[PDB]
Order: C-alpha cells, then structure tokens, then sequence
C-alpha cells in the first residue's frame, strides 16, 4: 500500500462554465462525471468508486444509478467545502493504492451562481460572526488580509498583481468566464471596495457547472489514451485551532500553517523539493491569500510573496507559472475542482497556456479551511 | 438570534446583564474563546467564567462597503480584538472613523442594545 | 496492503440514555477522549478523524475541544448507519497508505432528546412522502412484505431476532433494557407500528457518543489491550441503489450491497463464514437480518428463519450475535457500538461473551450503501 | 404537502395534474426508467421523452400503516408499490380494499387523487371492486 506514484489521473470531464446551466445539479455531475469516463478511454460499468464534497447535493447512488455506473465499493465524502477538492483526489488515490478500488471518480457540481440560496457546533460557530455582521466569504478573508498587509508591508496592488495575472492568463482560455477580458493594475485599484481591503476585482464569481477526474492504478493508466497525471503528493491539513474561514485566535493568523502541514506531507511523499515544482493552482476564490501560500509551500521567504510576485514569477514563462487556466477567479469557481483538471493538462502537455514542458505540479484546495494539496506529475517511467 | 446552543449561551446570557466574559478551565484555569466543552490543555469538562477587564486592542479589523447588510449602516467595520487577557474577539468597533483605525490601538468595551432582546459588547477608542 | 494492517486499540462511549442533557459536542468529545485513553494513547497522538456526513460535532471543534490539534486526515462517509463500518475502513485505509499514525472514528447525537433544496436527495423523497410513506420503518416493512411471500418467513420469524437481542441486552449493564427481557409472545402482543412490523421489531432512539481508537497492527502491540485487527473492511452499492428504498431492482428479498460487502470482508480476510465465530448483524430494524445472514453466507437463501429457530444466534450456537443486546437492544448509536461489541468480543471482554472468538463479522446500516468489518485476533505465530 | 420537485422530476407531476401517469423513456435506445433521472444509465443519452402507462398493474408489495398517526391519512392506511405492465414499478397509495384482503400478485388500476387543490397524484384501486 504505497501510496506515492501508485495512482494517476487518466480522464477530465466538465461541463460547460457558466452563469445560468438551465439545467440540474445532478445533470451537471453527470455529464461531467461521464465526460471524464470518456476522456480516460473507459466505460461507466468500469467505475467502482465516487468522491464528492459532502455538500453536493448528486449523491454518490444517484449519480450511480444515472450513469450506468452500477454497483461501488467505494464511496466518501470529504468537508470544508472548497478545502476538498485535492482530499477527493487524495482519497481516490488512498482507495486505489490499497486496492478497494480500481477506477474512481471525483466530481464536484452546483449551480451556485443561479441557484436559489441547528444545535450542533458548526451552526453554533456563526453566534462569533452574524451578530457583529461578519457574514461572508470575502469578510472572513479580508480579516486575515489586513493583519498579512500589517506585518509585511504588502499593499492592495500587492493583491491585484494577482488578479491581474489570472485575468492575463484566462484571456487566451476559451472555457474561462473572462476570455477575451483581461484588466490591468489599475483596473484593480479602480474596482469598487467590497470589504477592505479587498476590491471587486479581489473575489471570484460565483458559477455553474460540473467537473470531474477519473483515478486509477499508474499501471491502468498507462493503457489509456492520455499521458498519465502520477499522483506523486496527495494530502489534507488541519491546524491547531482550526475554524472554518476563521481562524483568528491563533498567536499569528497572517500564515495558513494548515497549508503548511499540505506542503510538508507533498514534498515528503513525493521526494521533492519546491525547486522541482514546474508548476502551481493556488487557490485563488480571494487573491490575498495566494501570498501566504507562496511562503507557506517554501517558493519564498515568509513576507516576501509581494516581491516574488513583483518579479515576474508567476507569469507562464516565469520560474512558478501559475493559475494558468485563470484560476477560480478567471476562469470558474467550481472549487478547486476545476484547477485540479488544468494541473493534469499541464502534465500532459494540453493547457491553453502551456509554459513548455511541466515535469511536476502543485495543486492547492480551498484557503481559510481543513485544506489540502497535490502534487501531479509525469510517469517517472515503466 | 444568534446561533445558540447549550455550549455557547452562558456568553449571551452574561452580555445581556453587560457583563463580558472569557471561559475557563476549572481545574488547570487556562481561558479559551471561542467557548467549548472540553479543556484542550487538561481533558476536564468543568469550566466556569471570568469577566474581562474591559479593555484591548485592535489586531485586525475589516471595513465593509458593499453589498449592504440591513442590520448596519454602510460603510461599518468589524474588529478582531486582543483583550488584555489574552484571549480575541470578533465585535464591531465604533466611534472611530474607518480611516483612523491603527492596528493595536487601544480600545475599550461599551455595550450594544440591537434588538430588545439581544444585547451585544462592543469597542470603542480607549479615547 | 491493506487487510490485518491496521487494527482497533481503543474504544470509548457515553452512557446511552434517553436524555444525556448536554451538547452533542460533549458526547462527541468525552467518546472520544475515553477511546483514546482506552488506547493508552493521549490526544496530540491523534492525527485523522473519521465521522458522517450528518455528524454536526466536526472534526475542528472536536480537535480543538479535545488537544487533538492538528489533522493529516479528515473523511465523512454518507448514508446514515451504512457508514459505521465505512469510517473504521477509512481510517484502516489511511493507516496502511502512511497518511495517518492515529484515526479516531467517532458518532455522537441526541437523537431522543432533540427536537429540502433543489438537488437529487431531496427530489428522492417526492417518490415517497405524497403517498405517505414517510418512515424508516415503512421503507423498511415494503422489504419484510416480499420476503415474507417469497420465503413464507412470518412475524414469529422477525421476533425471534427481538428475543435474541432482548436476550443478550438483559445481562448488559450497559444497555437501555439491561435485565428485561422479552418473550416471544411479549413480541407478538406489542402493536403494529407498519405491517408486518411491531413495536418490538423496531428500535428506539438514542442519545450518546461512541469512538474507536485506529492504529497501525505493529503500534497496537504496544498498547493496552489486545489488537482487534481489521482483515476485512468494505463498503458496498448495488446496482438501482437507492435510500431505504431500492425497490425497482429485478429482486428486493435480498440486500445485494450486502453481499457485496460480505464477498469483499472474505476475500480480503482469506476467510470463510465457517471462519466466523459470531456477528454483530445491524438491526434497528429485525427482518433485515434474515437476508444478511444469507447475503453473507451463513445459511442459503430464504432459509435464515430456519437458522434462527435452530438456536444459531444463541451464545451457546454456531454463530453468536449481537452479544450487546444490538441497535434493538442496547442503543441505537447508528451501529457504532457494534463495532465496540466486536471488538470486546476479540478481547475476550463481553459481557456474554461465547468462550473464545478469532473472528467477527459486524455489518452496518441495511436499506442503504452500507459497509462491513471483520475484525480478528492479532495472527502472530507467523 | 408539495412534493420535492426539481427539473428532473418536474415532468411526472405535470403529467398528474393533466391525469396522465407516465414514465420516462430514453429517447435514443428507448429504455425505460423510474425512478426519472437526466441520463440514461444504458446508453448514455441524455434525450428523453416519456410513455403514458397503461394504467394496469399488480401488487408487488405492501405496507399497512397503523402507528403513529399520519395527519393526511386515516388510519391505518395502505402505500403499495405497484409493478406496471410495462415493468417498471411505482409506490403509491392502495385504496378501496381492507388492508386484511390485499393479496400480493393481485391486479390493480390506477385511479386519481386530488390531494389538494394544487396536487393531483396517481393511486391505485383493486381492479375487482370490494364491496
Ligand atoms: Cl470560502
Ligand atoms: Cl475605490
Ligand atoms: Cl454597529
Ligand atoms: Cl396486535
Ligand atoms: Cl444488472
Ligand atoms: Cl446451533
Ligand atoms: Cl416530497
Ligand atoms: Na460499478
Ligand atoms: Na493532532
Ligand atoms: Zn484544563
Ligand atoms: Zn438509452
């Protein structure tokens, strides 16, 4: 049961991105769900395993009984919304490397965008935050945002470089929101405040759609059509004092240690070191917090994200090309999932902004939450 | 109505007499916020109070502008709060212009009636 | 590899009562520092958590409340009761991969005392609640009625399994119907609830916690107690899998999720049912256990009432069950205290427990993708 | 009561109302299937379109509610599921027979339920009368 290298991603499937899908979740998951069966060269009958977040609402045995997937041996959910979306993978990869499985698919579908919006401890958590009006996503990232501009000196434009290399690299993406639509710096600085010091132009969009990965042994992959995305990393992270999206009470909450303890398990398993790292998805539903990834995964020193970014290192001819399908800003928000697929397309050569020959890619899931990583890279060989 | 249960009311009840406390461990007296059952530090499940001195600083706050929230005026501002005791706390911060805010600026506790059944502690400049 | 990597070293519970008077938190976190003192293990040794999805102590604020700090490991399985077995599969998973040293697996509600969206779990219920068919225990009765009339098995045949459980839960300190005991008769007066089940085919609910302590074989040697090692642990879904109600399929006597659970414990475990020396049966509900014990091989097909009434599931016969009292009889922890059960059974530590047992098979929530173990003494002498 | 609708079984409630029980049907390979679902699980084809039942079918199983009480039903009450001619099968309510004379195997056709102003349901009636 060794678990480095001993899986790969063979097949992506999605739907369209979009703002209205005038469609089901259920429909979403399995046209992406079956979509991806197609791209690995297999057959639904060929599936034993599904992964999901636990909130998508396409549970396992309905997604089963709509595909033809027929009967499983394996199925699991993993929480903390977005935080999950390399932990679907991870688990997958868990499944197959000991044998429970053989094929598994890990989808994710919503429609967030247009679709309409107890006494236990994750209900009683909001008593901290809805009474003072600390009510979303962008509030509780914003907190952290400030105190990081605090202690480092990074500013909003700091920020906006960030956004602005996403919207660059969703430009020349035809499946992103924003092909064709690039901005500029000061766009970004001209963007209306949402909660400062976060812009518009700081907080992705919501969206419609599915998207899935089909997992299985290196060995099967190597007979499927496409060039297999080795699961060579695989891992969660949940920190001392963990909250969900806000985790304020910690000596210092300018890092994300909980990433942190991802990247140390990454490089771990897969023998590398951030030197080798071709490639980078951070997740990016709000542009602050990809600085302190940076720091937290050993690319820079702490504090100086500003300043590897200012360089030019995150462009596709940079030393760390990232988010080069445009992110969960540029290109959709379906979580992370969609990140994991452009991760494998630049492993196999495919992006739309390839940077040339990408050997290993790390892959993060959602900031502020229990989250997890990747790292995808080509057959180390037969 | 904030989300209230059995783990978490013996802080609204004691906000609504004005009183603003911080649990804490009975057996080893080591505080924790936000509130729970368990002592992470000794395993005990016995816990009572102490209240707070009243004052702190800023350690991180936001500014919302926009969508608006009915309950609030726009632009209002949300703080995260060292008290002197150790322990943070989310509240909102008036009394100060959102421009004029500084990280770790002393402050001091006030009291917010928000509807006549919900009475919630607040900061303001120490001056 | 996967099968005897991994064992139970620890369990914990509450007191199972009727009103536990305090948060599910609590009863979360007191399982669970107990399974882990069980284990002869503190806290910042755990490193996973393992619940389900409708679980509402998650696993930050149990790792939070409890020392447990940080996490390398977080999963939920779905499906109500189907997933108590499911949850020690996760954490033997994670074990035998190297992803975590330390799983906790853990339930905890108020289920006694405590007081629909757009997507497809929802929509599923339009099949049932306009007509009525609104409970467990109807969902349940539609199974019980054809196999009834396929197999000619009658109400005295469900309540013998009452009796057994009743049996054993009267010498159980530890369970609500601790020294009383029912007849056969007392089963056949007590009222229809749902044709052709009585108030006494149906059990009730609970308040309480339950956790289980997950270590790698060689690190339960040194613990405590005895290892319980996990040779077996799966999941399954069949084909037309629905909630509680897959009653589209060509056949519904049976529970094939079941008995593909059953073919995945024997094969992984390299035994036999002859191998088994008692099971922990899931029985919120008593006729389910009648195609169980056939799924699993145990007897041949509609032939389980004539195994019951031959005395099989006495403690003296072949194939002891429910020792504890079950779901029926000592609480209804949605089937983790049976897991508890058999692993008392493996330490030799039952309250009735049959002399020796090597091997025992526990199953989780039936009418649902479910999940099994089997569960043996430490296979040293090789 | 409202049922819990989405788009993917917004169709059959339609149907209800205009008095219609139907069941839906690939439109590529022509396979039937209920519960309704987007996707056929045989083809693949997310094409589909629905088959007017004949309204006949049998008993394959029931249920006899008698405890608790059910504020829309007197009881005790009866929820059959029903296998059509066509070969699927559909839960529904069984009424016009006395729980003790209900056979499984038995013939029954479907008759029209105004459960309120705003829903109409299929049940079923023993296809022999009981009187
Ligand atoms: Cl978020
Ligand atoms: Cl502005
Ligand atoms: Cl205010
Ligand atoms: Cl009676
Ligand atoms: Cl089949
Ligand atoms: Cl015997
Ligand atoms: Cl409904
Ligand atoms: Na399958
Ligand atoms: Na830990
Ligand atoms: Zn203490
Ligand atoms: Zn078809």
């Amino acid at each position: 049961s060794v678990l480095p290298g001993a899986a790969a991603i063979a097949g992506i499937g999605a739907t369209e991105f979009s703002k209205n899908s005038g469609r089901s979740e259920l429909q979403l998951a399995c046209e992406a769900v079956l979509a991806a069966i197609a791209d690995a060269g297999l057959e639904p009958s060929d599936v034993d395993g599904l992964v999901t977040f636990t909130a998508d609402t396409s549970s396992e045995i309905h997604v089963a009984r709509n595909t033809g997937i027929g009967e499983l041996k394996f199925f699991s959910r993993v929480g903390y919304g977005g935080g999950a979306a390399c932990g679907t993978v991870q688990q997958a990869a868990m499944a197959v490397a000991t044998g429970i499985a053989e094929v598994v698919v890990c989808y994710r579908a919503f429609n967030e965008r247009s679709g309409v919006r107890d006494q236990g401890a994750d209900s009683a958590a909001y008593a901290w935050l809805l009474p003072f009006g600390l009510n979303t996503p962008a509030q509780w990232v914003a907190m952290f945002a400030r105190r990081y501009m605090h202690e480092y000196g990074a500013t909003s434009e700091d920020f906006g470089r960030v956004a602005v290399v996403d919207r660059k690299h969703a430009a020349t993406n035809p499946k992103a929101w924003f092909y064709q639509r690039p901005i500029t710096l000061e766009d970004h600085q001209n963007s209306r405040w949402i909660v400062e010091p976060l812009h518009l132009l700081d907080c992705c969009q919501e969206s419609d759609g599915g998207q899935a990965l089909v997992v299985v042994s290196t060995e099967r992959a190597r007979d499927l059509p496409h060039p297999p995305a080795l699961i060579w990393g695989a891992a969660q992270g949940s920190g001392y004092d963990q909250h969900m999206m806000t985790s304020y009470y910690r000596s210092e909450i300018t890092g994300i240690p909980e990433m942190g303890l991802v990247g140390q398990q990454l490089y771990a398993q897969s023998g590398l070191n951030p030197s080798d790292i071709g490639a980078a998805i951070l997740y990016d539903h709000f542009t602050p917090l990809v600085l302190p990834q940076l720091e937290e995964l050993g690319f820079c020193a702490r504090g100086e994200a500003k300043d590897f970014i200012a360089d030019g290192n995150l462009e596709i001819g940079g030393r760390l090309p990232c988010n080069t399908h445009g992110g969960q800003l540029g290109e959709a928000y379906i979580h992370g999932m969609n990140g994991i697929a452009e991760a494998v397309r630049l492993v196999r050569g495919t992006s739309v902004n390839q940077p040339g020959d990408v050997t290993n890619v790390l892959v993060t899931a959602g900031t502020g939450v229990p989250t997890s990583g990747l790292i995808l890279g080509a057959d180390r060989k037969l | 109505r904030p989300a209230i249960n059995r783990d978490n009311a013996f802080w609204f009840e004691a906000a609504k007499q004005r009183r603003l406390v911080i649990q804490r461990c009975a057996a080893c007296k080591t505080l924790r916020h936000p509130p729970g059952p368990c002592c992470p530090h000794c395993g005990s499940f016995d816990w009572d109070t102490v209240e707070a001195a009243g004052t702190g600083q800023v350690y991180s706050y936001i500014v919302a502008h926009h969508p608006p929230h009915p309950a609030f005026e726009m632009p209002y501002v949300v703080a995260l709060v060292e008290l002197t005791e150790g322990t943070r706390l989310v509240t909102n911060l008036v009394g100060i212009a959102p421009d004029k805010i500084e990280i770790g600026m002393p402050v001091v506790l006030d009291w917010l009636e928000a509807d006549p059944e919900l009475t919630l502690p607040v900061f303001r400049p120490a001056v």
